[PDB]
């Protein structure tokens, strides 16, 4: 009856708990007014993007692969200096993986963000699935909410998050 | 009610779908192609069509007309890849 | 299946009824398209071609009274090229265009189904009046007219390579 | 050989400790029970073992020339190429003919006829995919009649043992002509 992440408002009617990384989070309401399914699968979608995106704003930092040594350790300078070719191959990539996504959300039913990629078969054992489902989840949210912060400090300090911290610049001097 | 009746040209067949994928009437002398055949076609088309379009770019006073030709590929190679997804949908 | 090809299955469009049909066909052009129109286009490029090749071996050899004054030296293209701004080509070009008028009409009707392709009826000497000697010399008009479209694409690019006809370059190599 | 139960197939497997992928066919030629990463469970095993053959047999080409082109070379080819060796001689062949010269144009012949195979053959790969009769790696190219009958399995597993071989093997050739610059018999 309860929502579990705020105590003191009713349960989500949609969000019974079932569903993994379900609190009954929703004070605004988007359960009850889009697909739930649909939802799930942008949410894991996204959290799978921002995690690759959150782990490639601090690699280059660390170690450039020698062919792009020369391009920013800032992420938003060295995507400037990729070029077409670079960017239009990695698009062509990126297509073709999500081609996969559109068969399977226009024209199959599966559980949301069950793409069938599991190589190591990771996922095989109930328990250790459930904790990986929820894991999944919570890391997305988490690699959502970093990176968008770390996207808006490289906009303001031209630099990337390690020298940002390293240089102690923490603070803003205004629109850029 | 009283209109005449519309002329179409000759072997004019159904073509309207709300399946999954058209009939493969749809993509008329080509209806018979396989879908790899097809699939094989638009990356062969794409690579071609994308080189000879590099190959003209920078455009000169005098450009080769098998490069113009063969720039044209590009565009044709997208058809190529709706018409594979057609034919393997409609089960080629 | 594919006799010529083992290990592909046979064209669909191919059922072995036409002549020098061993199932060849890799990339599936026949499926595209009317089978009749190919075939009547493979004939009139075996035709072509072998007559063309037979050409260039007779003008390797023998040429024309009077031929050699307008094209010099120039073989093959080079006659080509030479013999268009004399008016030879434009008047070839002028006498098949109206022969291939009246092809288009042939062709026309093939595709109704009235016309076997590639079948003009020209018998003058009557060879082929016996069933099986008209089915052998089918058979060996279609390969021999492939060989000859090899052959001439041969003897071209052997010219473009060198700058020798066919058989001037046989001799010396 | 084709020891179901003993040189592949079955209770095979590489790893002890770690049981093979669901989507492996033990009843493939090769199989030892080896796919940790699970690509085949990504990819299609017919695509794999196209993959698989096409590698084997171009890098078993590869070494067998690799040794003899090291042990002799043609009538000829050291006046256009002077001295080259390994992948300096693909680089020797196309240097010479962006100069200018004939007899450079090896390369290019070689490109041009295997990209016909390729692309003549690419139709069968197709309907290997699509559920034909092809088999993955068969040709059906046996003129001499070599392998038929009972040799066939112990032909197949010499074909793919000795061609994840030579793939092993043209690699470490080529990273030693990389480094010390000498050839398969120089190195040794
Ligand atoms: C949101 C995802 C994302 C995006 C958009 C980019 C974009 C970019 N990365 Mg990459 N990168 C990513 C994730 C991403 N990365 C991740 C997860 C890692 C950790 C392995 C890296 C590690 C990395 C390095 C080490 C470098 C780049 C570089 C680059 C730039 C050139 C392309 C390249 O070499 O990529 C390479 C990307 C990968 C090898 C991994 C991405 C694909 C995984 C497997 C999914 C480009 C701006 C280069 C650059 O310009 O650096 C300054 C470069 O040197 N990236
Ligand atoms: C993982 C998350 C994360 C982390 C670790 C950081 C870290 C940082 N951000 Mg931030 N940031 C994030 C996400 C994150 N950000 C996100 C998602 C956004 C929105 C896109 C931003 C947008 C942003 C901007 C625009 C800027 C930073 C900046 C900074 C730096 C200085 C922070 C500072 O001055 O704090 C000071 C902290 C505060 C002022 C606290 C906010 C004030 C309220 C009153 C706090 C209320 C507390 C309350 C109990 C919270 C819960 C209530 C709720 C439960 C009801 C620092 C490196 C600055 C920077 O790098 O400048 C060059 C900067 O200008 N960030
Ligand atoms: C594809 C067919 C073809 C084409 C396009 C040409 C084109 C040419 N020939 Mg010809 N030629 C051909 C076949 C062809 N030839 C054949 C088959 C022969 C052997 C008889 C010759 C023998 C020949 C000679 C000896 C000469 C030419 C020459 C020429 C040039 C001027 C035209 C001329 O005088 O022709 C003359 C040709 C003929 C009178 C014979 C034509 C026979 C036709 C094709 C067959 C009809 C069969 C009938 C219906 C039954 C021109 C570039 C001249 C030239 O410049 O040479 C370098 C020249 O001197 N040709
Ligand atoms: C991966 C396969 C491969 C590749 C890419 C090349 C590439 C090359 N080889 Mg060849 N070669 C190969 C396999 C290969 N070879 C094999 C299997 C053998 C042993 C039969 C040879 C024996 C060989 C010799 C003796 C020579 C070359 C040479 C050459 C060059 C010109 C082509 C030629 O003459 O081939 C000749 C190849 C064959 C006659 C057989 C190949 C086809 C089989 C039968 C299928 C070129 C760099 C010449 C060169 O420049 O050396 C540096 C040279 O002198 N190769
Ligand atoms: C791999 C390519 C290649 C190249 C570039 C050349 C180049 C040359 N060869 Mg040839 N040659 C080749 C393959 C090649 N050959 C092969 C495969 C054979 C065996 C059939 C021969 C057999 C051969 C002979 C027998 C002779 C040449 C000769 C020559 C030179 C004249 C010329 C530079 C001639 C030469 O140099 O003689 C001393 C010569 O007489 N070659
Ligand atoms: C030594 C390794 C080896 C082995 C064991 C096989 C075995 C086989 N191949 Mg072959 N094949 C090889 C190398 C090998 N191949 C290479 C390098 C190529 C690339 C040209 C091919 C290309 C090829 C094709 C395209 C096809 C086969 C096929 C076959 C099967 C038909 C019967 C046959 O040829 O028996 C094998 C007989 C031999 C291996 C004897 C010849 C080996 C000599 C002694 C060595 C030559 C060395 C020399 C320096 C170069 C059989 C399983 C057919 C099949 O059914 O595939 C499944 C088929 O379609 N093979
Ligand atoms: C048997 C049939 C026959 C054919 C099929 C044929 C075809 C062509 C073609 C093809 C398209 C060309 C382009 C061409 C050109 C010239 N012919 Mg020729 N010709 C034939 C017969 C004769 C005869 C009998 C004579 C002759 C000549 C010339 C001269 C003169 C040049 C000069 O005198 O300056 C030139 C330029 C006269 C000559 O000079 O011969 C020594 C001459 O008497 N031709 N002739
Ligand atoms: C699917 C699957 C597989 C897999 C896999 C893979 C490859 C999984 C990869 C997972 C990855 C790369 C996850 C990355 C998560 C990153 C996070 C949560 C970052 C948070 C950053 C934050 C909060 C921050 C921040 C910060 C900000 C914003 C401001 C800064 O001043 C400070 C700070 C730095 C603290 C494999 C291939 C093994 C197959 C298997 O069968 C199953
Ligand atoms: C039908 C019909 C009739 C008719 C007719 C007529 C006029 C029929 C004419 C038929 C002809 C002219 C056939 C010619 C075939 C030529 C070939 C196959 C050439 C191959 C060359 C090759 C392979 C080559 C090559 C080469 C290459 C590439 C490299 C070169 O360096 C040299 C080299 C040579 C080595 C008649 C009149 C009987 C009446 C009948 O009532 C109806
Ligand atoms: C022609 C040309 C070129 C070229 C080129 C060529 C032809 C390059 C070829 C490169 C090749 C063939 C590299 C192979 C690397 C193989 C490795 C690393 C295998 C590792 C196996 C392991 C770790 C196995 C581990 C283990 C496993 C899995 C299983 C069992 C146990 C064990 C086996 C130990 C260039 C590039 C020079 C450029 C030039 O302009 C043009
Ligand atoms: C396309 C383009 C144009 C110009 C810029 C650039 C070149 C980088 C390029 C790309 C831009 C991109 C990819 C921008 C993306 C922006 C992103 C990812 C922004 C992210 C914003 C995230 C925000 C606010 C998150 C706010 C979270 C809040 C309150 C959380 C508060 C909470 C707390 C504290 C307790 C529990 C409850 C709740 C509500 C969860
Ligand atoms: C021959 C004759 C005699 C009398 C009457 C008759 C009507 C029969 C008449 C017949 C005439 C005929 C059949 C004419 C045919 C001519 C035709 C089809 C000409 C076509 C010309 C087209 C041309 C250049 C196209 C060039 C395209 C270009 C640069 C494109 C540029 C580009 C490319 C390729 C790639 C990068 C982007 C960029 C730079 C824009």
């Amino acid at each position: 009856e309860m929502s579990k992440a705020i105590p003191f408002a009713e349960r989500p009617a949609k969000l019974d708990g079932k569903i993994p990384g379900d609190v009954g989070f929703d004070p605004l309401g988007f359960s009850d007014y889009y697909d739930l399914k649909y939802l799930r699968e942008a949410e894991i979608k996204h959290g799978r993007i921002c995690m690759l995106g959150a782990l490639g704003w601090l690699f280059p930092e660390f170690a450039k692969l020698p062919q792009f040594a020369s391009l920013s350790t800032n992420p938003l300078k060295a995507a400037t200096e990729l070029g077409p070719a670079g960017w239009a191959q990695i698009f062509i990539f990126v297509g073709a993986l999500e081609s996969f996504s559109y068969e399977k959300i226009y024209y199959g039913d599966s559980a949301p963000g069950d793409l069938g990629f599991d190589p190591l078969r990771l996922g095989k054992n109930p328990v250790s699935r459930a904790h990986y489902e929820v894991a999944e989840i919570k890391n997305g949210r988490l690699a959502m909410i970093g990176l968008g912060g770390m996207i808006h400090h490289s906009l303001l300090t031209k630099q990337g998050a390690i020298e940002q911290i390293m240089s102690q610049n923490f603070y803003p001097s205004g629109f850029p | 009610a009283g209109y005449s009746p519309v002329p179409s040209p000759d072997n004019t067949k159904e073509t309207y779908w709300e399946t999954k994928a058209p009939s493969s009437q749809v993509l008329g002398i080509g209806k018979d192609v396989s879908s790899g055949n097809y699939i094989v076609a638009s990356v062969v088309a794409a690579v071609v069509g994308a080189a000879c379009t590099g190959q003209c770019i920078p455009l000169t006073v005098s450009p080769n007309p098998v490069f113009i030709l063969g720039s044209f590929l590009l565009p044709y190679s997208w058809a190529l890849h709706v018409a594979a997804w057609i034919q393997r949908n409609n089960g080629k | 299946m594919s006799p010529s090809v083992p290990f592909l299955k046979r064209p669909v469009a191919l059922d072995g009824s036409m002549v020098g049909d061993v199932g060849f066909d890799p990339l599936g052009l026949s499926s595209v398209g009317d089978i009749k129109f190919l075939r009547e286009a493979e004939l009139k490029h075996c035709r072509l071609a072998m007559l063309a090749a037979a050409g260039s071996m007779a003008q390797d050899l023998y040429t024309f009274p009077g031929v050699d004054k307008v094209i010099g030296d120039a073989k093959m293209t080079a006659v080509h090229d030479k013999l268009v701004s004399q008016g030879a080509m434009g008047q070839l070009l002028v006498w098949i265009g109206f022969a291939e008028v009246f092809a288009t009409m042939a062709l026309f009707e093939t595709l109704d189904g009235k016309r076997a392709p590639g079948d003009f009826k020209f018998d003058p000497l009557g060879f082929g009046k016996n069933p099986e000697a008209l089915k052998r010399y089918q058979l060996a008009e279609i390969k021999n007219g492939r060989l000859a479209m090899l052959g001439f694409g041969g003897m071209v690019h052997g010219y473009f390579v060198t700058g020798k006809g066919p058989l001037e370059l046989l001799t010396n190599f | 050989l084709w020891e179901d139960g003993k040189v592949q197939g079955k209770g095979l497997k590489a790893i002890p400790f770690s049981d093979p992928p669901e989507s492996l066919p033990s009843d493939m030629v090769g199989y030892v029970g080896f796919d940790p990463l699970g690509f085949s469970t990504l990819f299609d095993i017919k695509f794999l073992r196209e993959a698989e053959l096409k590698h084997g047999r171009a890098a078993m080409l590869a070494a067998a020339g690799a040794i003899a082109q090291d042990i002799f070379t043609f009538p000829g080819v050291t006046s256009v190429i002077g001295d080259a060796k390994m992948t300096g001689a693909h680089d020797a062949f196309l240097k010479a003919a962006a100069d200018g010269n004939p007899k450079a144009n090896a390369m290019s012949q070689l490109f041009v006829w295997i990209g016909f195979f390729e692309l003549v053959s690419m139709p069968a790969l197709f309907e290997t995919l699509n559920g034909g009769e092809r088999a993955p790696g068969d040709f059906y190219f046996d003129p001499l009649g070599l392998g038929k009958g009972s040799g066939r399995a112990r032909m197949e597993l010499a074909e793919i043992k000795n061609g994840r071989l030579a793939m092993i093997g043209i690699g470490g050739m080529v990273h030693h002509y990389l480094l010390t610059g000498k050839g398969p018999i120089g190195t040794i």
